[PDB]
């Protein structure tokens, strides 16, 4: 019964086991997913620098 | 015609493409290496004996290779079985050919061998279906926690775009 | 634009010394295409975004439009060459000098 | 190589440009970085006691700037064709940017300029240059998607960088040749994953920090001068040139597990024949790692019989001390590590 | 029972290797009715053992 | 189950019992390797191995906060790497089907003959 | 288990204390008696302690290999005598047994793997370190390199069935099975390699030679049979490639047996005429593996067992020759029948041990080995017969030359036989006659 949990436990391991590595295959394929497989581009520094040539044409003037 | 591959086509279909793909590897790697001989390890000097040594380092594996293209469309002709025994026929032959610009009997049979195993093991690609540098259906861009791991000191302004 | 691998305090001076955002012909075209790279990511910003990708590029980089413009000179010279057209109507009416 | 409290200002400076260089996110401010690396990469690597340094900084720059106005070059022209720093389909330009980057890092095409700058240095600068000088150019070959130039690279740096330290007695032509195949491990784990390249990059560190340690504070330069060095017990001779079986990628020690964690990775994104031809062109390095080792693994030797007492430094052989025991029983720590998955 | 399980793949292992061993003795245990029937039918043991063979 | 259910394959239901070596291995074999690397030092030195014990209390007190630090980070990251795979599961119905077990009745496959 | 490998981890710390050689080999000992006492097993793996578990197989190595290194601690008394480094070599004995251990009661492969060439670097340092020859460099090398060139693709074998399958245990990877070539190989050649081939046995008698008698021991006993470990476990999910692929490497085995077998009536030493022999009889064990029966699976395993013990038992006899005599040669060692006449009672057991012999386990695994090789093909039965009389054409000729004739002229006065060595040659030889009896135990690990 020892081996019989082992092996159960072992199964149920490699099953996981594949369908993991079928899950990070579909999430590399399409880069959908945000944890792996994901180049994250952010324009955080395009909206700065809109927003301060946007706060420069206040300060143009005399 | 001079952007033929060697698989575009069945063995033995045509000869012509098959030449000139072989060849025009043997040229990219003739030139590669002799690029790296001649201003490295004994440096010719003139316009005449610097073409010598490409000729001499580019010239027989373009040999090699039509001597292995050649030999491989006969052993795939001359019977009615496609299979990689003549892959190896044409790699003793290809080693055969080496052994000669080398003047050494051993050399052209222990080339063979070797060159007869890279052309069994690459038949064993074409008919088995697998590649020998295959694209990587998975390629880590990050680890976990890779949205977490913004650590700037600008604050976000808010975004144009939403998911509703 | 190029994805950092590390997000550290040193970004935030280099991030914003080349773009399109001070006033220009159409930063308001790279501002949708950068938008579009936050929602997809850069991966798949390559391939779900490629319609306003090539916007931006044909304003800022004036492919087509140049290559139009050689296009309609090198077809002129060539029916000048051809004999087509000659003389001093080789060269139309041309616009005034506050035009554009 | 703290004469100075001005060098400790250049390797601050240093580590400023380099990670001004792997954070920029345009093809520009990298090369800003790049060049505020190379200013302070400079003065470091020269010193007025050694005559070969003055040269080797010479080839330094000379290497640097070829290497880095080419990048320039080609990054504009990447601008000038398409106005974003990315490429959608590849082409020749994002090749000439990979070339001049394998220009900086050393990879087996351009790697000529590595060993012989590094026949004249000290075992610290070459610490610097083997270590935090290959962290610029490689975290930008991580940002394009060309395979065949990593191919050619792989291929040729684990052929050329073991083959090439087989005829080199000096210490640091066979260190650099070693850290020439060292690597294109690191190149093979860039095609895959940008976290195994960390892992092999963070213990390939580990690895040189704890053994260029030996020979600098022993000031050790030659396979001679291996024999001639005196331990006061030969058992401890025996157990700290076990860095060389742990490096080289033995099994019990550590060095094992990035490999290994390589080959894991690799044989499931289904590239065997690379990993065959890196494998069979890695037994040279533990060769010519186990020709240092004719100088431990047997427990007598021929010594000379003058020097008597092993003078050493106290705090960079503590230092020493605490890496050498986890380069050797760092295999234990494999439960406690979760930065694989 | 099903493919992906391990559990019935043990114990069906289990019962086969003791239906082997099982099987085993009975074929030896026919074989010894046979050797004790050429013992004890020492002269006549072509006629006897025919249907023990 | 008759259904190979992808969901339920990553969904923990908590018969799963943790050894006893599992929450306190990490801390005790780096306390041995804070203790073997103070004898470590103290061998490379020519000291006694075990001379200057606070220097091997210190280290073995490092090692186990280390351990248990370490330790419970790995135990967030791997729940989270299951929380990433059961919402990568849950929001792509269509490429991850539930797939109908099957006996090995159904199936006739390859004995390979030894003879 | 955990027993005894917990045991050899506070065993450790016995090599540091000063006067403590003979008491590591004591306990060694009581553990091998420990060991002897639980028993339990089955065809299945049994003491599962978390990924540590023994099966019948699994049960008969580690058995062997405790019983191995508790002889190498009995027979290196020349370690002990002189100041070589007896702490060094009581921890790399102990650490080597211990990473046998741990490969032999791997529940996976890839633990078997990861202690598997784990065990090189001890059996390296044993020969490049204690032994008496200024060859120990050509030793090691051909052992490391030959070994790490052919293993290293194993791994990538390995991770490519992980990634088929998912598994790495032996059970789950059992219902699997494989039809690539490459695959095949990579699994294989390692293997094929480290129990001698005809082809690939180079670093075999050139690292027998310039060894200790320690290092004869590891590498004659318990090293050619972690090749023999690895195709047991890895033959079960490539039977259809192997039923192609197997005639190749069972005619260059079988006529690899007979040529190794004529090499050693042409051999001038002790030492490396039994480093010879283990590849003729491990050539059998190759032979008789690959036809896939239960009586090829059932003798391989007996013969491997009975193998270990009396090829060490050759080895400590070449030893206490060369202690005395001074060299190895064979035309030295002449008549010691006049100077050790109760030796001579060793030598012919041992010998004889070597070949068919009337009460050894040698005779059990070697006819259930040729039974599977005769039922494989009838041609063999030329070849078998050849090679089978060839074995004792040369293994009567090392005790006959040795142990019989005139006295060699010229030779200095040396040391009498002493009881260790007594002792040492009784525990090579009583198990080989004592595991007849109970001989379902060592034989039928299936
Ligand atoms: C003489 C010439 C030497 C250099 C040749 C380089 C050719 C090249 O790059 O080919 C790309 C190819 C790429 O292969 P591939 O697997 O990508 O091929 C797929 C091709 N398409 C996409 C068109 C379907 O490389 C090879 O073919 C390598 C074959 C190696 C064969 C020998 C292996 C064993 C060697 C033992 C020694
Ligand atoms: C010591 C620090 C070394 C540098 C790693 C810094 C870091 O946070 O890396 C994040 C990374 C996580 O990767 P990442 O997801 O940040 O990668 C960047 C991804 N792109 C390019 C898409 C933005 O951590 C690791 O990879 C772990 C490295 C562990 C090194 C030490 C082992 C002990
Ligand atoms: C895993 C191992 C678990 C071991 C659990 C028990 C450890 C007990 C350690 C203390 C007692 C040791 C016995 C003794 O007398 O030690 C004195 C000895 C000798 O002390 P010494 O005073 O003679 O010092 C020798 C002299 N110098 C310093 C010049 C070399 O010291 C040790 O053994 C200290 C080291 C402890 C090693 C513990 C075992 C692990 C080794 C792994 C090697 C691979
Ligand atoms: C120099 C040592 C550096 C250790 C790693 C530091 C973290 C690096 C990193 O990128 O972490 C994130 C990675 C991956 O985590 P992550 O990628 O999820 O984290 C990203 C998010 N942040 C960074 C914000 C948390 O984690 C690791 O690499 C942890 C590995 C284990 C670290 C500990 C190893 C040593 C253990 C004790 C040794 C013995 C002590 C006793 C003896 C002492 C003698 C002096
Ligand atoms: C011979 C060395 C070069 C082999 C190159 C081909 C390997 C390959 O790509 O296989 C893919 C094939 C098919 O792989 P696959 O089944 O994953 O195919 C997936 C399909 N593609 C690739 C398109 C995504 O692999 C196999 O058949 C299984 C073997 C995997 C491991 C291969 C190791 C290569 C080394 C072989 C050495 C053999 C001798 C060892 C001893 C002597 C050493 C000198
Ligand atoms: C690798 C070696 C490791 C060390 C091994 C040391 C010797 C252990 C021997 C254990 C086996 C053994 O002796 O079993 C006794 C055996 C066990 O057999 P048994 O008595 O259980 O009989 C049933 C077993 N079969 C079916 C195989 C017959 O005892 C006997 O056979 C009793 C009579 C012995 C004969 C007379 C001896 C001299 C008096
Ligand atoms: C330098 C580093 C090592 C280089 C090794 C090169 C090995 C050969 C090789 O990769 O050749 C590349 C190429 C043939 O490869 P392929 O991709 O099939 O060509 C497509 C053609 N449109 O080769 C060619 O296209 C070469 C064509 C002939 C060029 C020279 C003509 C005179
Ligand atoms: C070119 C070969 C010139 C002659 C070399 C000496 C004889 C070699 C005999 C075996 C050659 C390989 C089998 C024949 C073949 O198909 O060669 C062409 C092949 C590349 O062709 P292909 O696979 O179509 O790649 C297209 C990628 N764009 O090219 C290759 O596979 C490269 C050649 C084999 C590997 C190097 C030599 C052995 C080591
Ligand atoms: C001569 C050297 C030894 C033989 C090398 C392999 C070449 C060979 O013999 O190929 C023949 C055979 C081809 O396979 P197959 O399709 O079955 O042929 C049936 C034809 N009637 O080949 C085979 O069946 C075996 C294929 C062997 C594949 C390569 C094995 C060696 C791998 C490592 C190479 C580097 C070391
Ligand atoms: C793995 C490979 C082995 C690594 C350790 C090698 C130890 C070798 C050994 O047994 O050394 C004995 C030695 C005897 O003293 P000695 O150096 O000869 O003194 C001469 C004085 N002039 O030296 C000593 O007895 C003192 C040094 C003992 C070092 C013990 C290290 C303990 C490490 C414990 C943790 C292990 C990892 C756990 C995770
Ligand atoms: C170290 C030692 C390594 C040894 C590796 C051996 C690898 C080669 C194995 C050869 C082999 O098994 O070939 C079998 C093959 C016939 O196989 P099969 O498919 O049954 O025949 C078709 C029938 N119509 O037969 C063949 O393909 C014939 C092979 C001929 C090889 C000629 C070599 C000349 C040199």
């Amino acid at each position: 019964e020892k081996s019989l949990h082992y092996l159960y436990e072992e199964n149920e391991k490699a099953q996981i086991r594949l369908l993991e590595d079928e899950v990070r295959r579909k999430m590399s394929e399409r880069n959908d997913y945000q944890a792996y497989y994901y180049r994250p581009s952010v324009a955080k520094y395009h909206r700065i620098s809109k927003e301060a040539a946007d706060e420069l044409e206040a300060l143009r003037g005399d | 015609l001079l952007r033929s591959k060697y698989y575009d086509h069945p063995d033995g279909e045509d000869a012509f493409g098959k030449i000139v793909a072989t060849n025009k590897y043997a040229v990219s790697a003739g030139v590669a290496w002799s690029m790296f001989d001649v201003l490295t390890l004994s440096k010719p000097q003139g316009y005449l004996p610097t073409l010598g040594r490409f000729a001499y380092n580019t010239g027989p594996l373009m040999g090699m290779a039509t001597a292995f293209t050649l030999t491989t469309l006969v052993a795939t002709n001359a019977r009615g079985k496609d299979d990689k025994i003549n892959y190896l026929i044409g790699g003793f032959a290809a080693g055969g050919v080496f052994g000669a610009w080398k003047h050494n009997h051993v050399a052209g049979l222990c080339a063979g061998l070797f060159l007869g195993i890279a052309g069994v093991i690459k038949k064993m690609s074409i008919e088995q279906g697998w590649e020998f540098f295959p694209n990587t259906p998975i390629k880590q861009y990050g680890g976990l926690n890779i949205a977490g791991n913004d650590w700037t000191i600008m604050a976000d302004p808010p975004k144009n775009w939403t998911t509703e | 634009s190029l994805t950092p691998f590390l997000r550290l305090p040193l970004t935030d001076l280099t991030g914003c010394l080349i773009n399109h955002q001070t006033y220009d012909k159409c930063g308001k075209f790279e501002m949708k295409m950068m938008e579009c790279f936050e929602a997809y990511g850069l991966e798949r910003g390559k391939r779900e975004c490629a319609d306003l990708i090539s916007d931006f590029q044909e304003c800022v980089g004036m492919q087509k439009q140049l290559m139009r413009f050689h296009a309609m000179r090198n077809e002129r010279y060539k029916q000048w060459l051809k004999g087509e057209r000659k003389g001093q109507e080789f060269f139309a009416d041309p616009p005034r000098v506050d035009a554009y | 190589m703290f004469n100075n409290s001005s060098k400790i200002l250049f390797i601050t400076i240093m580590i400023i440009g380099t990670l001004i260089t792997v954070t920029s996110n345009s093809w520009l401010g990298a090369w800003m970085g790049l060049e505020i690396n190379l200013l302070s990469f400079i003065p470091l690597l020269s010193d007025n006691n050694n005559l070969m340094s003055t040269e080797a900084s010479l080839k330094y720059f000379l290497t640097q700037v070829l290497a880095s106005t080419v990048l320039l070059f080609s990054s504009i022209l990447l601008m000038l064709k398409n106005n974003m720093n990315n490429e959608i389909n590849e082409s020749f330009t994002s090749m000439i940017i990979m070339s001049a980057l394998l220009l900086k890092s050393g990879a087996a095409p351009f790697h000529f300029w590595f060993p012989n700058m590094m026949e004249g240095l000290t075992w610290m600068n070459a610490l610097m240059l083997m270590t935090w000088q290959k962290i610029a150019p490689l975290m930008l070959i991580s940002y394009l998607n060309i395979k065949y130039l990593l191919l050619i690279s792989v291929i040729l740096s684990v052929i050329i960088g073991a083959i090439g330290g087989l005829n080199q007695t000096s210490l640091r032509k066979l260190m650099a040749f070693s850290s020439i195949n060292h690597l294109g491990w690191m190149l093979s784990s860039l095609m895959i994953s940008e976290s195994i390249w960390l892992i092999y990059f963070f213990f390939y560190s580990f690895l040189s920090f704890v053994l260029t340690f030996m020979f600098n504070i022993f000031k050790l330069f030659h396979l001679n001068q291996l024999f001639s060095w005196f331990v006061n017990s030969k058992i401890l001779k025996f157990t700290l040139f076990m860095n060389f079986l742990s490096l080289g990628g033995l099994p019990p020690f550590l060095g094992f597990l990035p490999k290994w964690l390589v080959i894991q990775q690799l044989t499931l994104c289904n590239q065997y024949f690379m990993l065959t031809l890196m494998m069979m062109s890695t037994l040279i390095t533990l060769f010519f790692y186990l020709r240092i080792c004719y100088s431990a693994f047997m427990m007598n030797y021929f010594e000379n019989n003058w020097i008597m007492k092993m003078n050493m430094n106290s705090i960079n052989y503590n230092m020493y001390m605490i890496m050498t025991f986890f380069s050797i029983f760092g295999l234990f720590l494999i439960s406690l590590f979760y930065f694989m998955f | 029972c099903y493919t992906d399980d391990a559990v019935c793949r043990f114990e069906a292992d289990q019962q086969f290797r003791r239906d082997r061993m099982v099987d085993n003795e009975i074929v030896n245990i026919l074989r010894q009715r046979f050797e004790d029937c050429t013992l004890y039918e020492a002269p006549d043991h072509m006629v006897k053992c025919r249907p023990l063979m | 189950s008759a259904v190979n259910d992808p969901l339920e394959l990553l969904t923990n239901k908590g018969t799963h019992e943790p050894s006893f070596l599992s929450p306190i291995w990490n801390p005790i074999a780096c306390g041995v390797a804070g203790v073997g690397a103070a004898i470590f030092i103290n061998w490379g030195f020519r000291k006694p191995v075990f001379s200057g014990i606070q220097k091997h209390i210190a280290f073995g007190a490092i090692g186990v906060g280390a351990g248990a630090y370490f330790d419970q980070k790995r135990n967030e990251y791997l729940a989270k790497r299951d929380a990433v795979l059961r919402h990568y599961i849950e929001l792509h119905p269509d490429d991850f089907p539930v797939k109908e077990r099957k006996t090995y009745g159904q199936v006739l496959e390859s004995w390979v003959p030894v003879r | 288990m955990l027993k005894i490998i917990f045991f050899l981890l506070f065993l450790i710390p016995f090599c540091f204390i000063n006067n403590m050689y003979w008491m590591v080999q004591i306990m060694m000992f009581f553990i091998s008696f420990i060991f002897l006492l639980m028993n339990n097993f089955m065809n299945y793996w049994s003491e599962i302690s978390y990924f540590l578990g023994c099966d019948m197989l699994s049960y008969g190595l580690i058995l062997l290999s405790l019983w191995i290194c508790s002889l190498m601690l009995l027979a290196s008394e020349m370690i002990n005598k002189h100041n070589n480094y007896k702490n060094l070599f009581l921890l790399n004995i102990i650490i080597l047994l211990l990473l046998l251990i741990l490969t032999f009661s791997s529940m996976s492969l890839f633990m078997f793997y990861l202690f598997f060439e784990s065990s090189l670097i001890p059996t390296l340092f044993l020969i490049l370190g204690w032994g008496y020859q200024p060859e120990r460099l050509q030793a090691g090398l051909y052992l490391l390199f030959y070994t790490l060139l052919v293993s290293l693709p194993m791994l990538i074998g390995i991770f490519y069935v992980m990634n088929k399958i998912g598994s790495m245990n032996f059970y789950l990877m059992n219902n699997f099975m494989f039809n690539y070539d490459l695959l095949y190989f990579c699994l294989l050649c390692a293997f094929l390699v480290k129990m001698p081939m005809f082809l690939v046995h180079l670093w075999l008698p050139k690292a027998h030679v310039e060894a200790p008698v320690s290092g004869s021991m590891i590498l004659a006993g318990i090293m050619l049979k972690l090749g023999g470990y690895g195709m047991l476990r890895v033959i079960s999910f490539l039977q259809l490639m192997n039923l192609k692929y197997s005639f190749v490497w069972i005619s260059i085995s079988l006529v690899g047996g007979v040529l190794v077998s004529l090499v050693c009536l042409r051999q001038t030493d002790l030492k490396a005429l039994i480093a010879y022999s283990s590849v003729a009889h491990m050539g059998i064990v190759l032979s008789g593996l690959l036809t896939m029966t239960y009586w090829g699976l059932c003798g391989s395993y007996t013969l491997m067992i009975a193998h270990g013990l009396c090829s060490s038992g050759l080895f400590c006899l070449a030893n206490v020759s060369y202690e005395r005599l001074g060299s190895r040669s064979m035309l030295i060692n002449k008549g010691l029948l006049n100077f050790m006449p109760s030796m001579t009672l060793w030598w012919f057991l041992l010998s004889s041990a070597n070949m068919a012999a009337p009460p050894t386990l040698n005779l059990l695994g070697e006819i259930s080995l040729l039974n599977s090789i005769v039922s494989w093909s009838w041609i063999s039965m030329i070849l078998l017969s050849f090679l089978s009389f060839f074995s004792a054409a040369y293994t009567l000729y090392l005790y006959s030359f040795s142990q019989h004739g005139k006295l060699f002229s010229g030779v200095y006065s040396f040391s009498s036989g002493k009881i260790r060595e007594y002792l040492l040659m009784l525990l090579h030889w009583l198990p080989l006659n004592l595991l007849i009896l109970k001989s379902e135990s060592f034989m039928l690990w299936l």
